[PDB]
C-alpha cells in the first residue's frame, strides 16, 4: 500500500476491489428470458414499481432479466446505476437496458433487443458473462488481504 | 423451468411467438402441435446456487448397519432410535450438519440450529 | 425547460399515492426543485443529477412506504444532501443494518489463512533465541539410516534440519 495509507483496514479493502477481475458473471444469480410484449407494464408484478421510474423521467418482446446478488455488489465498491451503465456502453445504442436502484428487496437489469431474434438473444448471453468488466484487471482473479 | 413435451408425437416443445394477438407459445418442430403457455418465463440459467439438501432414503436405511446409531429423540413419535449422515451434497464448501432418519416412522429430524428446513 | 420531468415526479408522486395531503403540494414539489435545479448543471452532469433525483424518488414507492411519507420531513433539508453520499444510506428502514451487517461479512472474506501451529519449549532457535518453535515430521529417508525433522520459527522465519 501507499505509504501513508497501509495500516487503515477499510482502506484496504477499497484496493482490493479495484484489483480483483470482476465480472458480470460474478455478482450474477440467475440470468432469466422472458417474453414481455408490452414494454409499458412488466408481467412480473415484482418489477411495476421499476418502469414507472425509467418512464416517468420498437424494441422487441424478447426480455432478459438479470438479478444481482447485493452481498457480492459490495465487497467490490459497486452501484446498480454503474453496473447498468457499462453494459448499455458495450453494445452500446442498440440493446435496450435498464435497471433497479440500490434500496429495492431485489436487484434486477431487464434488457431487450432492438426473423429469429431469439436466437440473437444468446449470442449476447454469453457476451454479457465471459466477455464484460466492471472494475479490475484481467488474470487478477481472487484478492487477499494480509496484515 | 419446467419443460412440457407434446400428446402424440411426444417430442421437445420449443417457444415460438404470436405475433398478431402478442402472447407466448410452444410447438412442435417435426409435427403440427402448438399450445399456450402456462407462464411467461421461457429460460433460467442459475449460477449462485442455494443447497442444502439431505440423502435418497429408500426408508430401508435402517436396514444398512455401516450407518450410525445417535440417540435423540425424534420430534414426532420419540423413538430413540436413529441413525444419521451428512448432507449428501458432496460439494467442498457445504457444512457438517447430520440427519437424523427415525427408524419408527422415517421422520427426518436435523441438528440444525441457525437455520430450519421442512426438507 | 425538462423541469416539467421534474415537475410532475414530485407533485404527482407526493400527492397521488394517496390523496391525503391537499395544498400542501405547492409547497413541498416547489421547494424541493430549485435545490435540484440549482444542482442540476442544465448540462453539466449529463445525467449524474437526473441519476441522483431520480433514483431518489423511486426510493419512494418501494417497502419504506410508513416512512415514504417524510417527504412530509424530519428537516426535508436531506436532499442538498442527497447530492452527497447521496444520504443515500439514509433512505432504508432496518434493511439498513442488515445492508452493514453484510459490510462485516464481506471482510472476514477479505483477510486470509492464518496459519497456525502449535509451539514447544522444547527448541532453541539461533535468530531470536525464543522457545517458539513449531516443526513437522518428514521425511527424506525415513529410518534408517534415520528421518529428517524439520522445525521453523514463526517468530523469525528462518528453517533448519535435524538428522
Ligand atoms: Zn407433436
Ligand atoms: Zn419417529
Ligand atoms: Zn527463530
Amino acid at each position: 500500500l501507499e505509504p501513508g495509507h497501509a495500516a487503515d483496514q477499510e482502506q484496504a479493502k477499497l484496493i482490493r476491489s479495484a484489483i480483483e477481475h470482476t465480472t458480470l458473471k460474478s455478482v450474477t444469480i440467475a440470468s432469466e428470458i422472458y417474453y414481455d410484449p408490452d414494454p409499458r407494464s412488466t408481467v412480473i408484478p415484482e418489477d411495476e414499481e421499476i418502469i414507472q421510474l425509467h418512464f416517468s423521467l420498437q424494441q422487441s418482446p424478447w426480455l432478459l432479466r438479470l438479478e444481482l446478488d447485493r452481498a457480492a455488489m459490495n465487497d467490490k465498491d459497486l452501484t446498480m446505476g454503474q453496473v447498468g451503465e457499462r453494459i448499455k456502453q458495450t453494445f452500446k445504442n442498440d440493446l435496450f437496458v435498464i435497471w433497479s436502484e440500490d434500496n429495492d428487496e431485489k436487484l434486477i437489469i431487464r434488457c431487450r433487443v432492438v426473423a429469429e431474434e431469439d436466437h440473437m438473444l444468446k449470442k449476447i448471453e454469453n457476451t454479457m458473462l465471459e466477455n464484460i468488466t466492471l472494475r479490475g484487471v484481467e488474470n487478477i482473479e481472487r484478492v487477499v488481504m494480509m496484515k | 423451468t419446467t419443460f412440457r413435451f407434446c400428446r402424440d408425437c411426444n417430442n421437445m416443445l420449443y417457444p415460438r411467438e404470436d405475433k398478431e394477438n402478442n402472447r407466448l407459445l410452444f410447438e412442435c418442430r417435426t409435427c403440427s402441435y402448438v399450445e399456450e403457455a402456462g407462464s411467461p418465463l421461457v429460460y433460467r440459467h442459475e449460477l449462485i446456487t442455494n443447497i442444502g439438501e439431505t440423502a435418497g432414503v429408500v426408508q430401508d436405511i435402517g436396514s444398512d448397519p455401516t450407518l450410525p446409531r445417535s440417540d435423540r429423540e425424534c420430534p414426532k413419535c420419540h423413538s430413540r432410535e436413529n441413525v444419521f449422515f451428512q448432507s449428501q451434497q458432496r460439494r467442498k464448501d457445504t457444512s457438517m450438519v447430520l440427519f437424523f432418519v427415525c427408524l419408527s416412522c422415517s421422520h427426518i429430524f436435523t441438528s440444525d440450529q441457525k437455520n430450519k428446513r421442512t426438507q | 425547460k425538462l423541469r416539467d420531468q421534474v415537475l410532475k415526479a414530485l407533485y404527482d408522486v407526493l400527492a397521488k399515492e394517496s390523496e391525503h395531503p391537499p395544498q400542501s403540494i405547492l409547497h413541498t414539489a416547489k421547494a424541493i426543485e430549485s435545490e435540484m435545479n440549482k444542482v442540476n448543471n442544465c448540462d453539466t452532469n449529463e445525467a449524474a443529477y437526473k441519476a441522483r433525483y431520480r433514483i431518489i424518488y423511486s426510493n419512494v414507492i418501494s417497502k419504506n412506504n410508513p416512512d415514504l411519507k417524510h417527504k412530509i420531513a424530519n428537516g426535508d433539508i436531506t436532499p442538498e444532501f442527497l447530492a452527497t453520499c447521496d444520504a443515500k444510506d439514509l433512505a432504508p428502514a432496518p434493511l439498513k443494518q442488515k445492508i452493514e451487517e453484510i459490510a462485516k461479512q464481506n471482510l472476514y472474506n477479505a483477510q486470509g489463512a492464518t496459519i497456525e501451529r502449535s509451539v514447544t519449549d522444547r527448541f532453541t532457535c539461533g535468530k531470536c533465541k525464543e522457545k517458539k518453535v513449531s516443526y513437522y515430521q518428514l521425511q527424506t529417508r525415513s529410518a534408517d539410516h534415520p528421518l529428517t525433522t524439520f522445525c521453523t520459527c514463526e517468530a523469525c522465519g528462518n528453517r533448519w534440519k535435524f538428522s
